[PDB]
């Protein structure tokens, strides 16, 4: 999109910003892009009483956006919800007249890679005096191994748990007529 | 219709409009595969769970190249420059930098297991829940009065279709808790009384049926003189006038 | 330190994604209904009396008394807000350890979602749930008055409406006085918020 | 050594409030905006709301 950016100095009051740096490069401060918020001090943005959706997360209730006002980066507090007031009586009802059909959608994980590794290789390599030295070390790669099989295990088990609720394998009709609902 | 009975409408609202429910589920169903598609972010989940196991990988993978305050990297280089019984406080930092590296990684590893295990159990009992059956827990199996659900399979994961039922078209109406009639008060056995204005009927929740206020969808139970808020009206028994 | 591999950025992603995830934590709780409902000017609903909950105008944060007994209950040592370098070169010759801390490189960071916002959710979510029922969490909110609400309640749970129309009055006492009870039985317990203080 | 003890300690304690606000997630839903028929799910006795 563009490469522009913005600096913000956390946790530092604007007025106690530096202007000799570790950072070789500063940004030059002009009237209107120095912005001083409750999670430190912000150069390169515009703040406007606009009042949208969060984009990019800064600190309390602030958010950062690019906007085409020419394109920009302009700062904002993020919007809650459209307003709305249900009118209440103790006298009347509200009763609805048609109806509509949804449909959504929703994404689970469910298991992840199975991996292994060989101590002797990854340490030592071929190496024969590396492993009689390691030899003397105790049985951490035991407990490395016994881990990853038992995270190899518990992967399969997650699958076969959640994907094997029943043990008949039924088939779908030849004729796909069902009332006119087209699956 | 009897998962719109089981939801809280009655079959005959269904036998009326078939074709109407089945050209929505329809349009629902056909829309799925465009919102998929045009949006890029939908599967983000899984790409995070193989992005996260490509970067550990490539992390450890990385993580040979530091000498870990030793003069090389390389144990060959160690073994033909130095001398054997002095090698060896040099092999020892490598072989110490190393077993923290595969520490470090399997223990990440079991948390990731762990976090994954636990989605694994919420995703078996949405299967069991949400497709072998009706579920009435609210924002369980989707957002609106659960009808149903489809399951697919995905790259390590799995996808539920809901389909649910949304109200629409409202309208106000006037209402009252009881009917005063004779000296008696009558309350709906199911349902609750309207008023168009001029005359009162009684509905059923979501869905608007205006009915005759009769004997044979009301009870008695009580007297009209405690009841905040009643109207009195007429109650039409069905017999008396065919005899 | 320079050639001792890349921990420090591992331990920068984990607590990375550490605060990542207590905003989205925060969010999924608290974030259910995307409209900001308002209650009624006018304060009747069949004899039940729910000031003790609702917000109140005249101060300033816009809290209810519950919430500024739980607020006030609770001690909070660091709350995310500017620790300026000011005030710890201050020299007050009373050294606190957020300075020492601050001093090691050791910092914390704001929430993204204030107080404020959090009030106008539960404030939103209590009108909703009073001026509509359970009808706002599947799709538009339909107005109702809330004894009829109630009894449909008392019919859910396996009693006829007459029972609840017979004994209104009765009921919103008991109500009344539970609800009452509630902030002395709070206040009167010293260990009633155990929980928030062990996390702090 | 000390910073690897503390990074674990605090992913623990991450994944236990990571549960924790789940089931307040799960909690708001099903008690505030409905009526929940589940035994000791939001409250002892008969729920009516909350
Ligand atoms: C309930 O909603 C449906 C869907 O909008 C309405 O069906 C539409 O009716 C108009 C007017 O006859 C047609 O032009 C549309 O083509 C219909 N849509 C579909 C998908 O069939 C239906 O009329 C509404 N019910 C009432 C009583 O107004
Ligand atoms: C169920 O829906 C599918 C998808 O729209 C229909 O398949 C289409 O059929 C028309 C008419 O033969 C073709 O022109 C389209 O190319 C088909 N689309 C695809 C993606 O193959 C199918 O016909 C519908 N079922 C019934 C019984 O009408
Ligand atoms: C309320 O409902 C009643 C009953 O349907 C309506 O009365 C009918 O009005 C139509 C139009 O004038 C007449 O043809 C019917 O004969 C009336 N029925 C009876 C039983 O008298 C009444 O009009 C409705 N109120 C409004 C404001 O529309
Ligand atoms: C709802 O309950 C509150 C709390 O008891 C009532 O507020 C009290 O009102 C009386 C009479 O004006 C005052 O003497 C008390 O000081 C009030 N208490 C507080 C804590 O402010 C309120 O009046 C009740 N609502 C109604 C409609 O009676
Ligand atoms: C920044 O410094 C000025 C100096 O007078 C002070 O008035 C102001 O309160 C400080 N702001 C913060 C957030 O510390
Ligand atoms: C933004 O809104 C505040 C609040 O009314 C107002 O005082 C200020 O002048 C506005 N700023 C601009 C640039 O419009
Ligand atoms: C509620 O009923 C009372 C009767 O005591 C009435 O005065 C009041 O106007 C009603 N509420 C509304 C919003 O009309
Ligand atoms: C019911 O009446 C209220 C107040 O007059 C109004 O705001 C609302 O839109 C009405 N409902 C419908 C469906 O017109
Ligand atoms: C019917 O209701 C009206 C309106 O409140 C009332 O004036 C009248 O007395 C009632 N009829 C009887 C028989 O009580």
């Amino acid at each position: 999109t563009s490469n522009q950016v913005a600096v913000l100095y956390q946790g530092v009051n604007c007025t106690e910003v530096p202007v000799q740096l570790t950072p070789t490069w500063r940004v030059y401060s002009t009237g209107s892009n120095v912005f001083q918020t409750r999670a430190g001090c912000l150069i390169g943005a515009e703040y406007v009483n606009n009042s949208y959706e969060c984009d990019i997360p800064i600190g309390a209730g602030i958010c950062a956006s690019y906007q085409t006002q020419s394109q920009s980066i302009i700062a904002y507090t993020m919007s809650l919800g459209a307003e709305n007031s249900v009118a209440y009586s103790n006298n009347s009802i509200a009763i609805p007249t048609n109806f509509t059909i949804s449909v959504t959608t929703e994404i689970l994980p469910v298991s992840m890679t199975k991996t292994s590794v060989d101590c002797t290789m990854y340490i030592c390599g071929d190496s024969t005096e590396c492993s009689n030295l390691l030899l003397q070390y105790g049985s951490f790669c035991t407990q490395l191994k016994r881990a990853l099989t038992g995270i190899a295990v518990e992967q399969d088990k997650n699958t076969q748990e959640v994907f094997a609720q029943v043990k008949q394998i039924y088939k779908t009709p030849p004729i796909k007529y069902f009332g006119g609902f087209n699956f | 219709a009897y998962r719109f009975n089981g939801i809280g409408v009655t079959q005959n609202v269904l036998y009326e409009n078939q074709k109407l429910i089945a050209n929505q589920f329809n349009s629902a169903i056909g829309k799925i595969q465009d919102s998929l598609s045009s949006t890029p972010s939908a599967l983000g989940k899984l790409q995070d769970v193989v992005n996260h196991n490509a970067q550990a990988l490539n992390t450890l993978v990385k993580q040979l190249s530091s000498k870990f305050g030793a003069i090389s990297s390389v144990l060959n280089d160690i073994l033909s420059r130095l001398d054997p019984p002095e090698a060896e406080v040099q092999i020892d930092r490598l072989i110490t930098g190393r077993l923290q590296s595969l520490q470090t990684y399997v223990t990440q590893q079991l948390i990731r297991a762990a976090e994954i295990r636990a989605s694994a159990n919420l995703a078996a009992t949405k299967m069991s829940e949400c497709v072998l059956g009706q579920s009435k827990r609210v924002d369980f199996c989707g957002k609106g009065y659960h009808l149903m659900s489809f399951p697919q399979s995905a790259p390590h994961g799995v996808v539920f279709l809901h389909v649910t039922y949304v109200p629409a078209q409202e309208k106000n109406f006037t209402t009252a808790p009881a009917i005063c009639h004779d000296g008696k008060a009558h309350f709906p056995r199911e349902g609750v009384f309207v008023s168009n204005g001029t005359h009162w009927f009684v509905t059923q929740r979501n869905f608007y049926e205006p009915q005759i206020i009769t004997t044979d969808n009301t009870f008695v139970s009580g007297n009209c003189d405690v009841v905040i808020g009643i109207v009195n009206n007429t109650v039409y028994d069905p017999l008396q006038p065919e005899l | 330190l320079l050639q001792y591999g890349s921990f420090c950025t591992q331990l920068k992603r984990a607590l990375t994604g550490i605060a990542v995830e207590q905003d989205k934590n925060t969010q999924e709780v608290f974030a259910q209904v995307k409209q900001i409902y308002k209650t009624p000017p006018i304060k009747y609903f069949g004899g039940f009396n729910f000031s003790q909950i609702l917000p109140d105008p005249s101060k300033p944060s816009k809290r209810s008394p519950i919430e500024d007994l739980l607020f006030n209950k609770v001690t909070l040592a660091d709350a995310g807000f500017i620790k300026q370098y000011g005030d710890c070169l201050g020299d007050i010759a009373a050294r606190d350890l957020i300075c020492a801390q601050k001093f090691n490189g050791l910092t914390v960071l704001p929430p993204l979602l204030t107080d404020e916002m959090i009030a106008q959710y539960t404030s939103a979510l209590l009108a909703g749930t009073i001026t509509s029922g359970w009808t706002f969490g599947a799709g538009p909110a339909l107005q109702i008055p809330f004894p009829m609400q109630m009894a449909y309640r008392f019919n859910g749970i396996g009693v006829t409406q007459n029972v609840l129309y017979e004994n209104q009055k009765l009921i919103a006492n008991q109500f009344n006085s539970a609800i009452g009870k509630i902030q002395d039985s709070l206040s009167s317990t010293p260990s009633a918020l155990g929980k928030l203080q062990d996390v702090v």
